[PDB]
């Protein structure tokens, strides 16, 4: 009846500074479906930013999945900025390398 | 008589109704396993016979589409194996019969027949004969459910007179295959002509088609007299309108019926049906359909007389408009065998359209007197359209023929899907191999005959499953009308062009086990796929991108780890393509 | 082994531009089919772009899943009360034994089951009084009845056995993943070692933790999809600082000859 996002964000290579990857965003177990969902570089927001269609699971919960393609430096810090009905205000998960 | 079961298997005899009554079933219940049709056909025919004995027994009053209803619900499971037809089985007689007719070729698409070969099929067919002839029966009917059910019982004929005359040689497939090739050529291309006159007859009326087949007789048979020729056309469409809704071993007994009166009163209709009258029942009927078209008179006045210059226009016209435009079908088409009929009928719309227009003014004859100007337009655009379409076909080859094609419908019509459009498009450039040989003269009616046909196979299946509201309109706004809707259409402007994303161009490795016959079609898909992703792009733009689609495959086929190329190159050809199109 | 599975879904007042309807089609965990109700109409997704497919088979597709529109928009006309509504359903076949196939057919409403459809009764159900209601509209219909049970007992799994023919080489298709084992200092006398799978298909796969060749279970695992139908996973588990190079990680999936020893 009201349920709160998970949010993941993993590459979808093996992290090496300086080659090309892409940056994934998966937000998934939420329900109702509206969803606002950005990717952030240093702060602030990629705008060539691609995600796949809004879909849902066994147990009804949706789900989706937002990436870009982009190149890791080791300077630069990404992050995943997920607002939705159940959060007091926008979070923000930050890209963990290892993960 | 009081049994109709009874009537027709004695007129037709045994061998005929076995046959006719097997079609029946095959165009209905199209997966139905050969065999147990074959029970269905013996059931149904044993019955008969109880009638033939006694027309009073059991049962033998009742029609014959409660009878092969009744029968067909045998098979109950019709949903797990053939879907909305089982719905139909709820229903009583006569919306019973309407919904078992909607339900016939949902699904063209059904497995290919792969030839067995040559020397097994000549095994099959000195064993057990009677039954192989059987089985070509029921797999040609079954891919054809509109197949005219008479001529298919010619064509089993001819099946067997190729067998017969050929398992005796030792170069089998020398002999045979020719023979077997011409007979599915020719099929096709009946199974088509017939499916669109059963879509004249009940999607456009029965007025539709009685103006088809008076432009079409009198073209044949100049000489008879208008008064001749209307018995003549409703008695064809007596005949049709029988096939067409199932009726079969009806239709049957009429279009022989038919061909004995055409015999029998040959005078009042062509000198050039003499040889066709002393054939046997089956090839009569196919001759006559088939003879060429008698000389036309001497001295015919100009069509101007009676349509313009004639004080009595505007009075027949309210009179009979039916009868009158029919009169002008007759007259222009006695006089011109060499337009196709599809034009000649265009031609008396613009007529009528006029004639409608004109008796309303004040004064009607100096309304209408350049009635004739009209035409000239169109006669023109068809014949410009098939010149520059043969031009087209000589300067490139059958395969970019057929590419210059794709995009053309793809940008009209791109709410179609890729793999119907590619099909779509392969039929119409065949329009090349079959018309551009032909001499000037002869090239436009061939042409429109064609396409007339293969257009309507798309109407026919898109009214079913309706995806494109511009496919709707052409289809259905004239018949007559649908080829040259269809060129009018500029680019689709509404459509909401597919977008690019680093997946768009992803293939695993499996691509190089590929034929060329099969990697052709894979370029074909990927070209309608370019269209939908900008359609307003130009020739150059679309080739550019094109050579870098066959630049990848051809690339990563050549390279140790094939899969490496793929992964990382699939997105590159997107980067390029974008900038080759503007994005 | 594998299924067909629909995924459709209707909201009662959508965010604007947004689609009131739309449905994503499935085979096995590949994302075939795609629909929504701003455009009208299916397309194929992914690499099913390329398939080897029959004329009409995707104008087939969207005829069905327009029927499949109506009915979800009428669903709240007949449920009436204020709220939001999320409406969803899970519509599909799986091959079974004998030639056979298996159907599903299930809903729920704002997130919670609350309605099926019997295929031998060829009627909705659920007893809900939102189920009553929604079940009610549709039962008296255009036979909506009979086209739910035509597109279950014939469409649907028609449509699975061509694409199993057609697109064996998406559905076999085999990944093996890239691992990567990293310590990450926490706590006090603490540590996070985490175990990570890049790019696998298909997405079956277990991560477990050895600790000097003896089972220390698995912690937190954790899974997800990338871009191009691949898959990503991670596993990871506390560890005393300095005690870290006494573990190591093993990685079970189809597209490996055996497990693979992961080192840090």
């Amino acid at each position: 009846i009201q349920r709160t996002p998970k949010i993941q964000v993993y590459s979808r290579h093996p992290a090496e500074n300086g080659k090309s990857n892409f940056l994934n965003c998966y937000v998934s177990g939420f329900h109702p479906s509206d969803i606002e969902v950005d990717l952030l570089k240093n702060g602030e927001r990629i705008e060539k930013v691609e995600h796949s269609d809004l879909s849902f699971s066994k147990d009804w919960s949706f789900y989706l999945l937002y990436y870009t393609e982009f190149t890791p430096t080791e300077k630069d810090e990404y992050a995943c900025r997920v607002n939705h009905v159940t959060l007091s205000q926008p979070k923000i998960v930050k890209w963990d390398r290892d993960m | 008589h009081k049994s109709e079961v009874a009537h027709r298997f004695k007129d037709l005899g045994e061998e005929n109704f076995k046959a006719l009554v097997l079609i029946a079933f095959a165009q209905y219940l199209q997966q139905c396993p050969f065999e147990d049709h074959v029970k269905l056909v013996n059931e149904v025919t044993e019955f008969a016979k109880t009638c033939v004995a006694d027309e009073s027994a059991e049962n033998c009053d009742k029609s014959l589409h409660t009878l092969f209803g009744d029968k067909l619900c045998t098979v109950a499971t019709l949903r797990e194996t053939y879907g909305e037809m089982a719905d139909c089985c709820a229903k009583q007689e006569p919306e019973r019969n309407e919904c078992f007719l909607q339900h016939k070729d949902d699904n063209p698409n059904l497995p290919r027949l792969v030839r067995p070969e040559v020397d097994v099929m000549c095994t099959a067919f000195h064993d057990n004969e009677e039954t192989f002839l059987k089985k070509y029966l029921y797999e040609i009917a079954r891919r054809h459910p509109y197949f005219y059910a008479p001529e298919l019982l010619f064509f089993a004929k001819r099946y067997k007179a190729a067998f017969t005359e050929c398992c005796q040689a030792a170069d089998k497939a020398a002999c045979l295959l020719p023979k077997l090739d011409e007979l599915r050529d020719e099929g096709k291309a009946s199974s088509a002509k017939q499916r669109l006159k059963c879509a004249s007859l009940q999607k456009f009326g029965e007025r539709a088609f009685k103006a088809w087949a008076v432009a079409r007789l009198s073209q044949r048979f100049p000489k008879a007299e208008f008064a001749e020729v209307s018995k003549l056309v409703t008695d064809l469409t007596k005949v049709h309108t029988e096939c067409c809704h199932g009726d079969l071993l009806e239709c049957a007994d009429d279009r022989a019926d038919l061909a004995k009166y055409i015999c029998e009163n040959q005078d009042s209709i062509s000198s050039k049906l003499k040889e066709c009258c002393e054939k046997p029942l089956l090839e009569k009927s196919h001759c006559i359909a088939e003879v060429e078209n008698d000389e036309m008179p001497a001295d015919l006045p100009s069509l101007a007389a009676d349509f313009v210059e004639s004080k009595d226009v505007c009075k027949n016209y309210a009179e009979a408009k039916d009868v009158f435009l029919g009169m002008f079908l007759y007259e222009y088409a006695r006089r011109h065998p060499d337009y196709s009929v599809v034009l000649l009928l265009r031609l008396a719309k613009t007529y009528e359209t006029t004639l409608e227009k004109c008796c309303a003014a004040a004064d009607p004859h100096e309304c209408y007197a350049k009635v004739f100007d009209e035409f000239k337009p169109l006669v023109e655009e068809p014949q410009n359209l098939i010149k520059q379409n043969c031009e087209l076909f000589e300067q490139l080859g059958e395969y970019k023929f057929q590419n210059a094609l794709l995009v053309r419908y793809t940008k009209k019509v791109p709410q179609v899907s890729t793999p119907t459009l590619v099909e779509v498009s392969r039929n119409l450039g065949k329009v090349g191999s079959k018309c551009c040989k032909h001499p000037e003269a002869k090239r436009m009616p061939c042409a429109e005959d064609y396409l007339s046909v293969v257009l309507n196979q798309l109407c026919v299946l898109h009214e079913k499953t309706p995806v494109s509201d511009r496919v709707t309109k052409c289809c259905t706004e004239s018949l007559v009308n649908r080829r040259p809707c269809f060129s009018a259409l500029e680019v689709d402007e509404t459509y909401v062009p597919k977008e690019f994303n680093a997946e768009t161009f992803t293939f695993h490795a499996d691509i190089c086990t590929l034929s060329e016959k099969e990697r052709q079609i894979k370029k074909q898909t990927a070209l309608v796929e370019l269209v939908k992703h900008k359609p307003k792009a130009t020739k150059e733009q679309l080739k550019a991108v094109m050579d870098d689609f066959a630049a990848f495959v051809e690339k990563c086929c050549k390279a140790d780890d094939k899969e490496t190329c793929f992964a990382e190159e699939g997105k590159k050809l997107v980067a390029a393509s974008q900038a080759a199109l503007g994005l | 082994h594998l299924s067909l599975l629909y995924h459709l879904t209707a909201v009662s007042s959508p965010a604007p531009g947004t689609p009131a309807f739309w449905v994503s089609g499935w085979l096995g965990p590949q994302q075939y089919l795609s629909y929504n109700s701003l455009r009208g109409e299916a397309e194929p997704c992914g690499a099913w772009v390329w398939e080897n497919q029959v004329s009409w088979y995707w104008e087939k597709e969207t005829t069905d899943l327009r029927i499949k529109e109506k009915l979800f928009l009428e669903a709240f006309k007949a449920l009436g009360g204020k709220g939001p509504y999320t409406l969803q359903g899970l519509l599909g076949c799986e091959l079974g034994p004998d030639n056979t196939s298996v159907p599903t057919a299930k809903f729920a409403l704002n997130g919670e089951e609350f309605m099926n459809f019997d295929l031998k009764q060829g009627t909705w159900g659920g007893d809900w009084p939102e189920a009553l209601a929604i079940s009610q509209r549709w039962q008296q219909q255009d036979k909506a009845a009979n086209k739910e049970l035509t597109f279950l007992l014939f469409s649907c799994p028609h449509r699975l056995r061509e694409h199993l023919e057609r697109g064996r080489g998406n559905l076999e298709w085999k990944e093996p993943p890239s691992m990567r084992l990293k310590a990450r200092p926490s706590s006090p006398g603490f540590s996070v070692l985490t175990c990570s799978a890049f790019s696998f298909y298909p997405p079956e796969l277990q991560l477990r933790f050895l600790r000097n060749g003896l089972a220390a279970g698995t912690g937190q695992g954790d899974f997800g999809p990338n871009s191009d139908g691949s898959f990503h996973a991670s596993s990871s588990l506390t560890v005393k600082s300095g005690d870290e190079h006494h573990y190591c990680c093993i990685v079970q999936h189809a597209g490996l000859a055996q497990p693979l020893r992961v080192e840090l």
